[PDB]
């Protein structure tokens, strides 16, 4: 028959040409395309389509899903389409039309009598966010990591401990070794960072040969000409990443000297504006190379009223702690000069504010700048597909595990978030983590029903022993794989390898590929990128803020 | 009454004792701050300083360990040096030297 | 509600200022976790009423005296950190010796 | 150059000669000595001297140490001296001075790029209590103990079941197999006691051959001479200690009949003063014998203005709860006569107590009777020693487990509590097991850095999954581990076996040697040592309490 | 000599001829027999019977039991009797007479070295709870139902999805293998049932051959007459049961087309009044066959003033949700027509009132229709044996796994209850699960005692780790076991497989096999059994309620 | 504050409380936790105050009275018990039958 555009957004949720309000910014998004057959939407429910013989079909469990996500909006760096999303072994089987191929036309997903089915009708679906700045500093970051929409963490640490507090590194085979066997109690994805500070290669290849998928190089470890070639030089020939934190003394030499050591080696540059730490009062130059991957951490995103207050006794401060840095960073990510957004976690950075503040940058620059040249029709899409690019596809690229995580793609991990409209980016429905649900919003356990107060995160039987190992993986370098460490350790989660740390570029960054001509006034630290001057002005209030949080 | 206080008895603490040293004028001839720490290998510090780098070779900052002597840029002023002891084997800094020496 | 680890952990910073707030209404000279509490308590409400960083830095100094808690209880505390939800977002505020 | 010793110690900690105050009571210890060379110590962080070759090496893991605990102030048995401890395969590698042999001089703890770093400078750092009176009446007791500072629990127990309640017995080989599989799921050491009330020899070393370390005998099952006898001729051919809670009824015979049937062979005796059981009133002159180490409980210690009231509803009473030897108890641990204090969790004793009522008894015994003859110099370096080594290396000797815990000796499980002196006894600042910091305050897990309120003990990495398993033991018995008991059992923890539990004597517990000649009025329970009176006055007010908890 | 029954009652509890109150309601119950020799009765503590060469014996462990509870009042569905309970390897042992055969007479349970002692004098003994509606929405449901007295859960999920919300059905091998894993890491015996909404065989005996131990049937996924054939004929062939949640929408047929589906075959109805789902109005007249197992889930139990109002807006609905089968329900449960209870967990049910409702049905039903015609003696006995095998033998019996668990019967698995009298059915004492407590209220840990507030439930050793995987069972079909599923998914736990479940019929339940001759008036609603109305009155106030929950 | 699981533990007792004295001020006789939480908060903060065991055993019997709980409320608790920190140390309290 025929129904209205308004009743049919109400029961399968919006569909081309309909926009959507992101929470309570001022972002809008538009569907831009749905892969359904008008009429033959799969719903879940009494006298609904699921149903034997109807939307369900007689297969068996091999030539089924184990999971349908029905009706979902998705958001990811490739479109904003709606569709329903099929999850097979673990791994996403497939973006397309799900049902029973007896009655319906079109379907590309079976359901089966071995289905589960997700409603996500009505709702965002995202790929699980991936934080590469970790430090590991306690366990109990993993679950607010977890809850806030990140399922993959790479960082290092030991646990409370100076050396920790201060750097993302784990010092040594022993440490290593005991951090990738706690691994396997936490719910999230995890690869490890050794210390990349020697200037010794075999004292790195052992860490490499131990486990880590990369090498962190601190200043507090000393950030030398010295060390950075020795960790290059390693990470060359073992197939790893680097992280930098450079020297903000200026001790061994300027900006430029640190960037004749790397040498056109790739590297990635953490906190690239500077206030996290790096060459005081230009590293965020290293934006403008081609073999330097760049990334903020979070405190600074995006600039507001109280931020330099905070910052100065957070903490030659005033060297590192700069409002014209600080001002210039949200327009460079805007711009697409900056690829990654992470965290710097109880080390100058909120763990569970990774994704929100990448949104509320993004909604402070639309306000600001207006629409991007690169915007097409009435909508934010393309900023909203570069700003979700900076969070999952990009971290993934430049720590070479893309293959396995980091978007909604077939044959990846089914790492998954379902966003009510309302709570985007702030409060996700659902966590799903390698197919099976890790942690939700849980009403009260004794209720008749799981939707009556007190409503509050809760761990699922995705995050539980066992279940928790399958879903899960632990990341190794090709070396440890080999070397046999998951047997040697006895790990028990599934293993992967990373691959592919030495060739990516920034031209390999999805839509943050830019490589600006900027430059940095030694005296006033002004930003220009071709001489004009790169700014914004702080705010005074933000969306996905006081209207959502208790304290 | 103070919970955990300390008494420390008066007078001060002699640094380094029984070690050759020198005094070496350094100028800061960069546009920007230079700050060098109290271990680190001063003959390999930022080229932006200007001083007898022939001298400061095998030397550190003669200066309680853990703290560092900044340079603001243009600033001249003249420091005491300590040498290194141990193996006297400096590798890492800039990689000028990578050995015994 | 939807709470997250972090707002609950809140729930029992403030539970804990209740506490103290209660005996220092009775009079009593506050002791060490008590007096930390109340602060704390003091600085997250500031942030909800949405009192600057700058501001809230200088006004918890001003909560508890020398002569409100016991002996030994200012050395103990040589700063009080919080971080609340301001208008602007997650916030740190750090206030130095704030008894005096 | 020269610095002023004021600023010496706000940057390394104190040196020698300076005092300390341990946290609000009256006691100061003195630094005895300081292994470092003036103007070599090692300081982490942004241009210190932890970094690549300066403070830092080129060795390889195996040649430098996993963890440096830098400028620690060790308080011991052994001595009160100034030091840095290097942590290597989680126990103790060296006690000296660390740093780069390349750059530095006397350098004893190498550092490397496989080595963490925990800053301890202005930190008191000591040995992890042991609690040799355990009632297993809940799993919750495990936390609560290694929060106040003890990482090995010797007890016994099946949960809250009435033998449990009143004694420290695990019951069989059933019982005995399932609390060793249990012991696998908590972050401290263990060693089970079982059920040595028997007057059959076989089912004693039935229980002993499933994994007990120890026998205790109690009143409740029958401390009869028969049985006692039993129990300790089977600890004498296997190797085990045995625990004694003799008859308060006096219903077998009086105090020397027990101590007739006991023979001269080796035994702890528990809560020797009586209140928590044993021959009334008399059972306290037991410590005047060389085969009995002696250990108090602790709600007695020490003797307050609300004791008697709280025991006697706590608890014929009147003959067990005596002011007398309550009073004389104190006085006893003062002059060394009692070596050990213990808790007797949940069964008339606080399990999070044992360390911070020691202190406040030191405290209460220096107030009124001054300097120790054994005192050299203006401080209490003596008295301390003499105290801390009732928790530590005195448990560890009477139980056969000194050869693994116990103390800051090289080889010995690196079980560590970092101190901050205005907190020493009540709230520690970490807890290491076994070399991984396994509990610890920590703050908002949102927060950017680590110590924004709320700040509570949370559980850090040591004490998750494989890694916990790696950093604590479980005690068997010599005929269990040579059974396979563990392989049966599976048990995924370290094992470490007890021994030379039937040679020590009164005459080996360290400061804690005192063989008094003891006497005890029948009639007015009063306690005299050479013929003069042993008493004191009970406290209306201690130190490490109502300043630092918030119930 | 001689001592009054008051004196005796206060110290071994009642004996034969004494009546106690159930709680706060009005049912009483007399002690019917007890086991005992007066004066022999065995009590635990200082000076008491359980002491060497007195009450304990000489015995090796192989010959006495590893636990005894003494003096407790059992309540089952055999009888209500006052004796010992002996329970050696985790299971029910021997009910009768304990203590030492050498010095006592009459002892059938040996108590020896090997033995803990739990103190029921005053106490009433239950076996644990079975619950077979379980939505495994989250996992925290198995601490709610463990607390509650419940010790098996049967059920089906994958956690918060939209296909579990609504259904008992873990869809597939892969959500079968990861729920069985996550099975491990909880508390509670448990047994998985997989969705048979489907027309083609093989894709339920995949399931079966998966670890299922039944079939869920639910309208939501398509209750028709060919899905209803197809699972039942598969059950008939796997010896599994069937679950079903019938037609609502009568949209295949009306109640006696899916009758004449089932033909004659075994088959459990959930929720048989209707609220819950079913047939709309008649599901009801299902309890009227022999081959069918009727059960009612929790929230429409009891009748009360706010019933309607809240399953109104909980949940067309008025055809659901009628006063008229509501009412009659309680009556049919009273008489025996209904065998089963059961929660529906956050599902239209409370899964921590699923015991607690079935009295205050036996209390109202008491007060308005006074004693059954099956009473004997002033006491309610009968009424409490029919009840309380609602949720324990019952449920065991219709899902083939009273072999294993549901009763208190030597050999079968010790997970039982342990009630003090003023708080029954509401919050017990102590839990035990194969032989270990598992829970139990626990007081302040800190504390001297264990009974100092705040007192509230708490995991014990039982709940722990490696402790838990033996004392727990998963259930599994009898083609999984053979499959070797458990040694392919690694699983942990004991194992026991389901067998009977093809021949139980209504007959079968233990004191509640009527098959009434009821009928439903279509326009009315009205419930009719042989002509004459069944209807009930709704309470205003109910006991087990205000009395004693903070919430 | 470095709060201990111990103290921690104490923050429920005292929450469960708040909820029990409201319901007395609104005139609601009191159920079984309900009164049990009233009556062992009130002997924590007279710890807090200095006050002795022995004065605590008899005014925790005169906290609540027959007529504000619920029927049969007194005989299910024959006595209370809880610690706290006094000025000499952590003690326990034991009321006998407190509610009469
Ligand atoms: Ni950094
Ligand atoms: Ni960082
Ligand atoms: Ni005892
Ligand atoms: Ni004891
Ligand atoms: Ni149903
Ligand atoms: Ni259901």
């Amino acid at each position: 028959s025929n129904i209205s555009r308004q009743a049919y957004a109400d029961m399968f949720g919006p569909t081309v040409g309909d926009k959507v309000r992101l929470a309570d910014t001022e972002l809008w998004i538009e569907v831009e395309d749905d892969l359904t057959t008008y009429g033959e939407e799969v719903k879940f429910g009494g006298g609904k389509v699921i149903r034997d013989g109807m939307g369900q079909g007689q297969m068996l469990a091999a030539d089924c899903v184990d999971l349908v996500l029905t009706n979902a909006l998705i958001v990811d760096h490739w479109g904003i389409v709606k569709a329903d999303i099929g999850v097979k072994d673990g791994r996403i089987f497939a973006i397309g039309k799900a049902g029973n191929p007896d009655i319906q036309p079109n379907v590309t997903i079976p359901i089966g009598a071995a289905t589960e089915v997700i409603a996500a009708e009505g709702k965002i679906v995202t790929a699980g966010g991936i934080d590469t700045h970790i430090h590991w500093i306690c366990p109990q970051q993993a679950e607010e990591a977890l809850v806030s929409g990140v399922t993959t963490m790479v960082g290092g640490g030991t646990g409370p401990a100076a050396g920790t507090h201060a750097t993302t590194c784990t010092p040594g085979p022993w440490y290593i070794s005991r951090m990738l066997q706690a691994a396997d109690s936490l719910p999230v994805n995890i690869g490890l960072l050794g210390k990349g500070n020697v200037s010794q290669p075999d004292a790195l290849r052992e860490q490499v040969a131990a486990g880590v998928i990369g090498l962190k190089i601190h200043e507090d470890w000393g950030a030398t000409p010295a060390a950075i070639d020795c960790a290059l030089t390693v990470a060359d020939e073992m197939d790893i990443q680097v992280a930098l934190h450079s020297d903000t003394l200026n001790e061994s030499g300027f900006v430029e000297d640190t960037l004749a050591a790397i040498g056109g080696r790739t590297i990635h540059t953490f906190h690239t504006e500077g206030a996290g730490g790096g060459h005081a009062p230009d590293i965020i130059t290293a934006c403008a190379h081609p073999n330097i991957l760049p990334s903020s951490t979070n405190p600074t995103l995006p600039y507001t009223l109280n931020t330099i207050d905070e910052h100065l006794d957070m903490l030659f401060a005033e060297s590192r702690i700069r409002r014209e840095t600080i001002a210039a960073e949200d327009v460079l990510h805007d711009l697409g000069a900056f690829s990654l957004t992470s965290s710097d976690s109880q080390a100058m950075g909120r763990v569970g504010e990774v994704i929100l503040r990448t949104w509320q940058v993004a909604h402070r620059m639309k306000v600001q700048r207006g629409a991007l040249a690169e915007e097409t029709g009435d909508n934010d899409n393309f900023r909203v597909k570069r700003y979700i690019a900076k969070y999952t596809i990009n971290p993934a690229l430049t720590h070479g595990i893309a293959h396995e995580v980091g978007s909604i793609e077939v044959g990846k991990l089914a790492d998954l978030v379902v966003w009510s409209p309302a709570f985007f980016g702030v409060k996700p429905a659902t966590v799903i983590k390698g197919g099976m649900i890790a942690i939700a919003p849980m009403g009260d356990i004794n209720a008749s029903i799981p939707t009556p107060q007190p409503v509050h995160y809760r761990p699922m039987f995705g995050a539980l022993g066992s279940a928790r190992h399958h879903c899960r993986l632990t990341f190794l370098s090709q070396a440890a794989a080999a070397n046999g460490v998951a047997e040697r350790l006895n790990l028990r989660s599934a293993i992967a390898v990373v691959k592919g740390c030495r060739t990516v570029q920034k031209a390999d960054m999805v839509h943050n590929s830019l490589q600006p001509n900027i430059t940095v006034d030694a005296q006033t630290y002004e930003v220009r990128v071709d001489g004009e001057l790169i700014t914004s002005e702080p705010a005074d209030v933000l969306p996905m803020a006081q209207r959502y949080f208790l304290f | 009454m103070i919970p955990g206080e300390y008494h420390v008895k008066p007078g001060q603490i002699a640094l380094n004792t029984g070690r050759a040293t020198c005094r070496v004028v350094v100028e800061n001839h960069g546009d920007r701050p230079i700050q060098v720490g109290s271990h680190y290998h001063f003959a390999e510090v930022n080229p932006a300083l200007k001083f007898d780098r022939q001298q400061a070779a095998g030397y550190r900052l003669n200066i309680p360990a853990g703290t560092a002597v900044r340079f603001e840029p243009g600033q001249k002023r003249e420091v005491e040096l300590v040498a290194f002891a141990g193996h006297r084997a400096v590798f890492g800094f800039r990689g000028e030297v990578m050995g015994p020496l | 509600m939807e709470l997250t680890p972090r707002e609950k952990d809140k729930l029992l910073l403030f539970t804990a200022a209740l506490v103290a707030e209660r005996r220092l209404a009775r009079g009593l000279k506050l002791n060490y976790p008590e007096s930390v509490a109340l602060i704390s308590a003091f600085i997250m409400e500031g942030a909800r009423d949405g009192k600057s960083v700058a501001s809230l830095m200088e006004e918890g100094r001003h909560v508890l005296t020398r002569e409100q808690v016991m002996e030994g209880v200012p050395e103990m505390i040589p700063d009080i950190q919080v971080e609340a939800t301001f208008p602007d977002g997650s916030k740190l505020v750090t206030v130095h010796n704030p008894i005096i």
